[PDB]
RNA sequence: CGAAAGCUAUUUAGGUAGCGCCUCGGACGAAUACCAUUGGGGGUAGAGCACUGUUUCGGC
RNA sequence: CCUCCUAAAGAGUAACGGAGGAGUACGAAGGUGCGCUCAGAACGGUCGGAAAUCGUUCAUAGAGUAUAAAGGCAAAAGCGCGCUUAACUGCGAGACCCACAAGUCGAGCAGGUACGAAAGUAGGUCUUAGUGAUCCGGUGGUUCUGUAUGGAAGGGCCAU
RNA sequence: GCUGACGACCAUAGCACGAUGGCACCACCUGAUCCCUUCCCGAACUCAGAAGUGAAACAUCGUCGCGCCAAUGGUAGUGUGGUUUCGACCAUGUGAGAGUAGGUCAUCGUCAGCU
C-alpha cells in the first residue's frame, strides 16, 4: 500500500429530494389551490391572485392564468393570477 | 514549487479541458512571450524548472514574468489500492493550458538572449510552444 | 421624516392594496390636513376633502376641529360617490390627535370601516 | 422537555398535551384554551401526563 | 435657562456678524448636552454603576439612562447586554441651565484648569470635554461621596464646520485654550 | 417629561464671594441657608471660585 | 403480439413484493404523437471577476 | 433524517464520490398592535487601551436571523415594547409529492378567542433536519357493545 | 406655470456638482398648557400655533464626472445530420458573455390647490 496514502475521509451522506421548483409556467389555466411554485425562501413572490404558505409555497387564490412578473423597486420575481 | 496558500477545498473534481486561451493569449507586462500551441496540464515542477533555467540565461538583467500558477489539485492513488474507498490523497498541483497561452514572458533583455532563454525554458515544458512578440492590437 | 414616515406606512399600504377595497388616505402638515378615497387599483382618487376647501380654508386649520370638519366633509363625498366600506390608512401618522378626529368625524358621519 | 397534561377545569375530562422545562418553569403552567366539550375557552392547568 | 434668553436676544446676532453668516438660520446652535459615564467596573462589583447613577442624577437634574453593552469583549469581560455606562441626553432649557452651570460654577472648580484646547472638536462643529473629578460641580457633595469619578459631556451643536463651532462656543464664554 | 421620575430640581442662588457676583439658575444642591434676591429669596450657596475669578539669574547675585 | 435487466422496500443484495415495461378482454374516441407559430420559468455550455476565495506584476 | 455539490439551466438521478449538520430549543424565542434598524471605518471625548460606554459623519446589510448549509428576508422574516394564548375545536375546495404506507401546502366555512380605532391578522416559530409503523399494555373521556335478564368484567370509539 | 397626495414604472428613473423657489403649498420654525410622547431627553412621536427663514431638506432646471443602458460586426458555446487525428471540422439551424461605437440627468396617470 506503498505511501500509505488510503486517507479516510467519511463523508457519504446526502439528504433526500424536495421536488422544489416551478409547477405551473406562465399562461396556464389554473384553478384555486393549485401549487404554482415551491421553493425555499421567496424566489418568487405572491402578486394579485396568489397566496404564500408557511413553506413559501405559492398557491392560487382564485382562477385564471397564471403570469410572473418582475415587479417593484426590488425587481422581484412576481407569480400573479390574472382573471383570464 | 508555486501552490495556493490555501483554498477553499481539498480536492477537485477532474473537470475538461476544451477551447482556447481566449483569455492570457497576450504578452502583457513583458517585451517577449513563449506561448503554448497545445493544451494539457502545467505542473509546478515544470514550471519551477522553466522559471530556473529562464533566470540563469537571463542573469539577473531582465524581467521574467510567470503567466501560469497551478492552482488546481492533483489527486493520485497510492500503488496497491484497489479501486474505490475514497478519492486519493492530492499530490500536487497543476494549471490548465489552453492553445494559446502565454507561459511566460521576458522584458529588459536583447531579443537573442530572450529567445534563447526561452527556448531553454520550451524544453523542460510538456507543450508545443512558440515564440511571440508584443503587438499593440 | 417622511422618508421614516412613509417607511412606516408601506405595510398598511400594501395590506389594503392586497385586501383589495377602497382606502381613506390622510395626510396632515402643521397647517392643513387632507383626506383622499383611493381606487382598489390604487392610482384613482374618487373623493377627496382637505382644510384648502373654500369652507374651511378661512379658518383655523392645522387644528383638531379642522381635522373633524375634514372627515365629515370627505364622509358625505364618498357617500356621494358610492363608496361604504373603506380601509382607512393613516398613512404612517399615529392614530391620535388630528387623524384619529378625521377617521372618527368619517367613521361617525356614514363611512363604516 | 417533559410532556405534561393541561386539562380543562370545567370537569370534562378534556386535555391538551405539551412539553415544558421543568428547570425553566418549574411551576404548573395554566392557560385559557378552548373546550369542545362546552364549546368555550376556560382554564386548562397543568397535569401529570 | 438665562442663557436660552441671552442666546436668542444678543449671541445669535453677534455670531451672524462674527462669522459673516448670511441667513439668520444658517447661524450655529447648540441642540444637545449628552452627559456620558461609561463604567467598565460594572457587571463585577454592582456598586459603581448605582454610584454613578446617583451622581448623574444630581448633575444633570434628570434620570440618566443605563447604557448596556453593544457586544461581547473577551478582553473586558463584557457580555451581550450587560449594564457598563450610564448617559443623560439634555435638551433644551435644562441643557441650557446645565450649560450656564457648567461655565460659571463647575469649570473652574477643575484642579489645575488652563483652558479646554480647541483641537478637541470632531470636525463637524460638535465639542466634547472631559471632567477628571466630579466633585467639580456643587451638586454632589465631597463628605458622602462613594468615590472619585469622571464623566463626559458631548456638545451636539447645529453647526456644519468646526470654525462655527468654535465661535458659537466662544460666545458663551466657554474657556478655550 | 415624565413625572415622578426626575430628582428634585428647582432655583438656587450661587455666589461668587470673591467677586461678589450671583448666579440664578435651576439645580438640584439643597443648600441650608436662603439668602434673599431682588425677586424673592431661593437656596443660596457660596461659591470661592466663578467663572468671574478664575483665571539669566546671574545678574541677581 | 412482444418485454425487462429500472425505481421503491426488504436479515435485502443471484429471492421476493408494489410501481414501470409485455399480452389479452372491455370502456372511451383524438383527450395522443410529429411540425409550425406562440406563452413561460430556469442558472447548465460558454463566459466573467460584481460576491466568496485564489494568482501575478507595478504604484502606493 | 437535513444542506450544498456531483445533477448535463423543469423534476428525478449512482459511487466505500467531495464537504458539512440532526436525533433539539422556546409559554416566549408563539399571536397581535405599535415602534426601530445593522456590521464596520474615521474624527472628538475621564479612567479607557486595537477594541467597553458617549457624540458626530458615511454605511442596502460588508450585520442579524436559537442552530449546519442553501435559499430568503426592508411591508424586513432582523431588533424592542404593551396586551395576550390561534402552539384553538370541527373541518376543509383544491393542489404538490408519492409503489404503498406515509409526507407537504392550502383559501374558505362554522364555533370560541387574542390583539387592533379599524380594514384585519392569528390553526405555532424565515423555511427546509430535531425522527419510529403495527402489536401489546397504561391513562383521561365516551354510551356504543355487554354470551338468560339487570348490572359488571372485558371489548369498541375519541384523546394520549 | 408650479406645488402637494396617491399610483404606474423601477437607474436611459440613480449618484455627484451647480443654480432657482416662499404670494399658495411644503419644510424648517415657536411653545409644551392640554391630548399624547421619552427604558433619560418635545430628538422622534403629539398637540396648540404663526415671530422668522428658504439655511437644511425638498421640488425644479442644467451637465456625462461616476453609475446605469447599449448596438453592428466578430468570436465562444450549441440542437440535428455527417466526418475526425478526439483537438475539432463540415452542412444546416441558433447564437452569447466580454469589449467597442453609441445613449441617458426619465416617461406617464388620477385628484386637489395657487397662478
Amino acid at each position: 500500500a506503498h505511501k500509505k496514502a488510503a486517507g479516510s475521509s467519511r463523508n457519504g451522506r446526502d439528504s433526500n429530494p424536495k421536488m422544489l421548483g416551478v409547477k405551473i409556467f406562465g399562461g396556464q389555466a389554473i384553478v384555486a389551490g393549485n401549487i404554482i411554485v415551491r421553493q425555499r425562501g421567496t424566489e418568487f413572490h405572491a402578486g394579485a391572485g396568489v397566496g404564500m404558505g408557511r413553506d413559501h409555497t405559492l398557491f392560487a387564490l382564485n382562477d385564471g392564468v397564471v403570469k410572473f412578473a418582475t415587479k417593484g423597486k426590488f425587481n422581484r420575481r412576481y407569480v400573479m393570477v390574472e382573471e383570464a | 514549487m508555486l501552490q495556493p496558500k490555501r483554498t477553499k477545498f481539498r480536492k477537485m473534481h477532474k473537470g475538461r479541458n476544451t477551447g482556447l486561451a481566449h483569455r492570457g493569449s497576450t504578452v502583457a507586462f513583458g517585451q517577449f512571450g513563449l506561448k503554448s500551441l497545445t493544451r494539457g496540464r502545467m505542473t509546478a515542477r515544470q514550471i519551477e524548472a522553466a522559471r530556473r533555467t529562464i533566470t540563469r540565461k537571463i542573469k539577473r538583467g531582465g524581467k521574467i514574468w510567470i503567466r501560469v500558477f497551478p492552482d488546481k489539485p492533483i489527486s493520485n492513488k497510492p500503488l496497491e489500492v484497489r479501486m474505490g474507498k475514497g478519492k486519493g490523497p492530492v499530490e500536487y498541483w497543476v494549471c490548465e493550458i489552453k492553445p494559446g497561452k502565454m507561459l511566460y514572458e521576458l522584458e529588459g533583455i536583447s531579443e537573442e538572449l530572450a529567445r534563447e532563454a526561452l527556448t531553454l525554458a520550451a524544453a523542460k515544458l510538456p507543450f508545443k510552444t512558440t515564440i511571440v512578440k508584443r503587438t499593440i492590437m | 421624516k417622511k422618508a421614516a414616515r412613509l417607511r412606516r406606512a408601506k405595510k398598511t399600504r400594501a395590506h389594503i392594496r392586497f385586501l383589495g377595497v377602497y382606502r381613506l388616505t390622510v395626510n396632515r402638515t402643521p397647517k392643513h390636513i387632507y383626506a383622499q378615497i383611493i381606487s382598489p387599483n390604487g392610482g384613482e382618487v374618487i373623493a377627496q376633502a382637505s382644510t384648502l376647501d373654500g369652507s374651511l380654508r378661512s379658518g383655523a386649520t392645522g387644528n383638531a376641529d379642522a381635522a373633524t370638519s375634514v372627515g365629515q366633509l370627505i364622509a358625505e363625498r364618498a357617500k356621494a360617490a358610492g363608496i361604504t366600506k373603506v380601509a382607512f390608512d393613516r398613512s404612517g401618522f399615529k392614530y391620535h390627535g388630528r387623524v384619529k378626529a378625521l377617521a372618527e368625524a368619517a367613521r361617525e358621519n356614514g363611512l363604516e370601516f | 422537555r417533559d410532556k405534561i397534561k393541561l386539562v380543562s377545569t370545567a370537569g370534562t375530562g378534556y386535555y391538551y398535551t405539551t412539553t415544558k422545562n421543568k428547570r425553566t418553569m418549574p411551576g404548573k403552567m395554566e392557560m385559557k384554551k378552548f373546550d369542545p366539550k362546552i364549546r368555550q375557552h376556560v382554564l386548562f392547568k397543568e397535569a401529570k401526563i | 435657562a438665562r442663557l436660552k434668553a441671552l442666546y436668542n436676544n444678543e449671541l445669535k446676532q453677534k455670531i451672524k456678524e462674527e462669522l459673516g453668516l448670511d441667513n439668520v438660520m444658517q447661524v450655529p446652535k447648540i441642540t444637545k448636552i449628552t452627559l456620558n459615564m461609561g463604567v467598565g467596573g460594572a457587571s463585577q462589583d454592582k456598586k459603581l454603576l448605582e454610584g454613578a447613577v446617583a451622581d448623574m442624577t444630581a448633575i444633570a437634574g434628570q434620570k440618566p439612562v443605563v447604557t448596556k453593552a453593544r457586544k461581547s469583549i473577551a478582553g473586558f469581560k463584557i457580555r451581550e447586554e450587560w449594564p457598563i455606562g450610564c448617559k443623560v441626553t439634555l435638551r433644551g432649557e435644562q441643557m441650557y441651565e446645565f450649560l450656564d452651570r457648567l461655565i460659571a460654577v463647575a469649570i473652574p472648580r477643575v484642579r489645575d484648569f488652563r483652558g479646554f484646547s480647541p483641537k478637541a472638536f470632531d470636525g463637524r462643529g460638535n465639542y466634547s470635554l472631559g471632567i477628571k473629578e466630579q466633585i467639580v460641580f456643587p451638586e454632589v457633595d465631597f463628605d458622602k461621596i462613594d468615590r472619585i469619578r469622571g464623566m463626559d459631556v458631548t456638545i451636539t451643536t447645529s453647526a456644519a464646520t468646526d470654525d462655527e463651532g468654535r465661535a458659537l462656543l466662544k460666545a458663551f464664554g466657554f474657556p478655550f485654550k | 417629561m415624565r413625572k415622578d421620575i426626575h430628582p428634585d430640581y428647582h432655583d438656587v442662588l450661587f455666589h461668587d464671594t470673591n467677586a461678589d457676583v450671583f448666579f440664578l439658575t435651576r439645580s438640584t444642591v439643597k443648600t441650608k441657608t436662603t439668602r434673599e434676591y431682588e425677586g424673592s429669596e431661593y437656596p443660596y450657596y457660596p461659591l470661592d471660585i466663578s467663572s468671574a475669578s478664575h483665571p539669566a539669574s546671574f545678574n541677581k547675585r
